[PDB]
């Protein structure tokens, strides 16, 4: 698509933050609605600012909602004249999943930038997850015959951090953040981590075939369509050919981690040489 | 009702990282903004965020405030939410420390013409390192005050006292016409676990297992370079069996460490290797087709 | 005490000629509370009144505090000698004073205040200024050391839940005084409980 | 105190003082941790007598420092 990347930086996830929060200091909202600035680089998203627009809606009607485009102009402007690279890219909402009106919103900010992109930011802090998910619409041309009708394509997310706002979130997570923790243990807290995400995503793929097996929602058959090649693309482990070259890969690794911890046990009996040189020099001239 | 010297400055996690964007981006500018927060009381100085001020044009300075803008910006802030008053002005010094100079003083006598309690923040986006932020908070010193021979503000505790003032502060005029305000930092849970969400990798890349060809490449061209660093490493052994203990370190300059390099290449195939086969491992059970 | 009070004040005017901030002159006058303490004898200050008088805000709320110390356990009277020392009302910076001089009452009358807590009582309760208001919660928590009185602890949690920050730093600390050890719950309670929802780090 | 119970006021005032890093008047309750070094004679009629204890032990070792 027009969009292969999007990354959020820090500054986006605290301003939304204090944006839910000073919003939220009323005692009865739902979410909120700001506007991202970025720049483009490749096909790559680089959403680095945003800001504030006045927003309500219905909470029974999805299509009673206002959004104050005028202030979304000049604030624009404000921030334009701040920093003349960072160009509308698209919107953020906090609302914890999508909703009915996101597309008509989209719409109203599709005239701002063509190729606008919602990022829907959670405050509240999942475990797992990124807190950002970002989304592009698309025109859904379905082969039933249904008349074509917009979407939101899902894009890849990911949270990177300019220099200084790097040097800023870790003086911020100075404490909190432990980095004494060896590359090895990163990687394998990446594998459990892995594991994790992966549990959760094929949970939520049965409790939707729950639902639908119950009737509590129609069959897709689009998404039965991927399950089908998910299914086909579980490969089997128990053929001859892939067990012998598992084994074979395995070997020729182990003759690699061998062959460091020997070079490795060898240099840490040179530094125990090395100490008890040093150590009965010193107690000799002493 | 002098100030007192346990007066603390309190930046909100936003508002830092605002003004590290906005000092960088405008680098060697000292491009400026005002402090939107809150008076709290005569000890503290709550800055819950700021906002930039447009530069005018070319220079390396602090421009004087537009109050169009300011004024727009503060109404239209109070809008969504942001109904909290300007207090103080923050400015950028793009690697020669934070301080002070006539202009920046002359700027900061209009804010405190209009509140006798702003802030006037320097941060150094450039000597500001990971984990440590080159940041300050000033306030001028009155001279008639002073000169009369009177403190500038009382000191009631130690909390005003535990920062050594840096001497290129102290050249350019720290305690002589501004005093330097103790600058605390407001991080919650919330904004601390969205911050802990940089760098997190996803969960499909724990999983991901590196090529195969490249992995067997890297390894044969680490062990093939073992090869040379333990050919040398005899050598190192046998001269340093020799060598007096002054060239222990002075000798060691400008010539590579065979056990150095030996250690790196050690640490890393470990690393690799070890996580593509933990990885493999845990992918033939989790992906199997029965 | 009074009659041993072998003190050096040669140290003390030794180390006044070498005093050039305010940090170091209200040194000078705790330390010469110090060697003083309990034994009623305030020379150091007579002879350097002049020197003395260039305390300027909280260091007169110090300086008059110290003489609570020197006078410490000089319960004969109190209230009449503090009176000597303070005049009954003064304009210019004498909110200052006023606390220094409710807090040495307290100090003098440390954890035996039996008929001053009355007195504290009444000062703190017709009291306006928050320096006075400060220096009177230090004092009548200082004379009312683990009583758990109720009358105290009722008028120091109005002082407390007044949210100042001057004021409420004395008032918690009084707070905690006057209820020392009694591990009761409707104290712990309200003091924490405000510690979570103040906004001012001296009352914390 | 003497006896080996925990002296109350002296544990507090310590306490406090310590606080003298937040708040200088505070330094003043470490007047309440000082605790006279005395011994009192006293009579039937809880009076003072004119009593002289020896001290076995040479006047230089627990005495007044010199004066400059
Ligand atoms: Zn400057």
């Amino acid at each position: 698509l027009a969009v292969q990347k999007v990354v959020v930086h820090p500054l986006v996830l605290l301003s939304v933050v204090d944006h839910f929060n000073r919003i939220g200091k009323v005692g009865n909202q739902k979410r909120v609605v700001g506007v991202l600035l970025g720049s483009w680089q490749k096909k790559v998203l680089d959403v680095s600012n945003s800001f504030a627009v006045p927003f309500d809606e219905d909470d029974k009607d999805d299509s009673v909602w206002f959004l104050d485009h005028d202030y979304l102009e000049n604030m624009y402007g404000m921030f334009k004249k701040v920093n003349a690279r960072e160009r509308i890219v698209g919107w953020y909402h906090t609302g914890p999943k999508l909703h009915k009106n996101d597309i008509a919103i989209n719409e109203l900010m599709k005239r701002y930038c063509p190729n606008s992109v919602l990022v829907i930011i959670d405050v509240k802090p999942k475990d797992l997850g990124l807190p950002t998910e970002a989304y592009i619409s698309v025109e859904e041309v379905h082969d039933d015959g249904t008349p074509t009708s917009k979407t939101f394509e899902h894009v890849t997310s990911e949270i990177g951090a300019e220099e200084a706002e790097e040097v800023g979130v870790e003086h911020l997570l100075r404490d909190i953040k432990d980095t004494t923790v060896g590359t090895l243990s990163q990687r394998i807290t990446n594998q459990v981590h892995g594991l994790k995400g992966l549990n959760s995503k094929l949970l939520d793929i049965r409790s939707y075939l729950e639902k639908v097996a119950t009737g509590k929602l129609p069959i897709n058959h689009q998404i039965i369509y991927q399950l089908q090649d998910v299914f086909n693309l579980l490969p089997d482990v128990s053929l001859q050919e892939f067990v012998k070259a598992f084994y074979l890969k395995t070997n020729d690794q182990m003759v690699v981690v061998y062959l460091a911890s020997l070079i490795r046990s060898v240099v840490a009996l040179h530094n125990l040489i090395n100490n008890k040189i040093a150590n009965r020099d010193a107690e000799k001239k002493e | 009702p002098a100030v007192d010297t346990a007066e603390q400055v309190y930046i909100s996690s936003l508002a830092l990282l605002k003004m590290l964007k906005h000092g960088r981006a405008g680098v060697p500018m000292e491009v400026m903004g005002l402090m939107l927060g809150e008076f709290v009381d005569d000890y503290t100085v709550r800055v819950i965020d700021v906002f930039a001020m447009p530069q005018s044009g070319t220079g390396v300075s602090v421009e004087a405030v537009d109050p169009v803008f300011q004024a727009k910006m503060l109404d239209m802030l109070k809008q969504t939410g942001r109904p909290e008053m300007v207090v103080g002005w923050y400015h950028s010094h793009p690697g020669f420390g934070c301080w002070l100079s006539g202009v920046d003083i002359n700027t900061q006598q209009s804010f405190e013409a209009l509140s006798e309690r702003a802030v006037a923040v320097v941060v150094d986006p450039i000597q500001s390192v990971k984990g440590k932020v080159v940041i300050d908070a000033f306030r001028l010193i009155n001279a008639n005050m002073m000169v009369l021979g009177h403190e500038p503000r009382q000191t009631t505790s130690n909390l005003g006292h535990l920062n050594k003032p840096s001497i290129q502060a102290l050249i350019h005029g720290l305690n002589r016409h501004y005093y330097s305000i103790t600058i605390n930092y407001r991080k919650n849970e919330l904004e601390q676990k969205m911050l802990l969400n940089l760098h997190k990798k996803s969960w499909m890349e724990g999983l991901t297992l590196q090529d195969y060809s490249e992995h067997c490449k890297h390894n044969e061209s680490v062990v093939k370079e073992m090869l040379e660093l333990a050919k040398n490493y005899n050598k190192a052994v046998e001269e340093e069996d020799k060598m007096t203990p002054e060239q222990l370190a002075i000798k060691n300059v400008g010539k590579q460490d065979p056990k150095r390099h030996l250690e790196e290449h050690v640490d890393v195939l470990m690393t690799s290797n070890i996580v593509q086969c933990l990885a493999a491992m845990l992918d033939t059970v989790v992906f199997k087709l029965i | 005490l009074i009659r041993n009070n072998n003190t050096d004040l040669m140290i003390l005017k030794n180390t006044k000629d070498a005093v050039r901030n305010s940090v170091c002159h209200t040194a000078t006058v705790i330390a010469n509370s110090f060697m003083h303490c309990g034994t009623t004898s305030d020379q150091f200050l007579r002879d350097n009144l002049e020197w003395l008088a260039r305390a300027t805000n909280w260091a007169k709320f110090t300086a008059t505090a110290s003489l609570g110390v020197i006078h410490k356990g000089h319960e004969k009277e109190a209230l009449q000698l503090m009176a000597t020392y303070l005049p009954k009302d003064t304009s210019p910076g004498s909110a200052y004073q006023e606390g220094g001089g409710l807090y040495a009452l307290g100090l003098i009358h440390a954890n035996h205040g039996g008929d001053i807590i009355d007195y504290l009582l009444n000062q703190l309760k017709n009291a306006s200024n928050d320096i006075v208001r400060h220096g009177g919660s230090l004092g009548l928590g200082l004379a009312a050391m683990g009583t758990a009185r109720q009358d105290v602890y009722d008028l120091l949690k109005t002082n407390l839940y007044q949210d100042d920050a001057v004021t409420g730093e004395a008032a918690g600390l009084a707070l905690g005084l006057v209820m020392l050890g009694s591990k009761n719950a409707q104290a712990i309670e309200d003091m924490v409980g405000y510690a979570q929802e103040t906004q001012h780090e001296k009352i914390l | 105190s003497r006896t080996g119970h925990t002296h109350m006021p002296s544990v507090v005032g310590v306490l406090v003082f310590t606080q003298f890093w937040f708040w200088f008047p505070l330094s003043h309750f470490l007047s309440l941790a000082y605790t006279p070094t005395c011994v009192i004679g006293l009579n039937k009629d809880l009076k003072m007598p004119k009593v002289q204890y020896k001290s076995n032990c040479k006047p230089s070792t627990f005495a007044y420092p010199a004066p400059l």
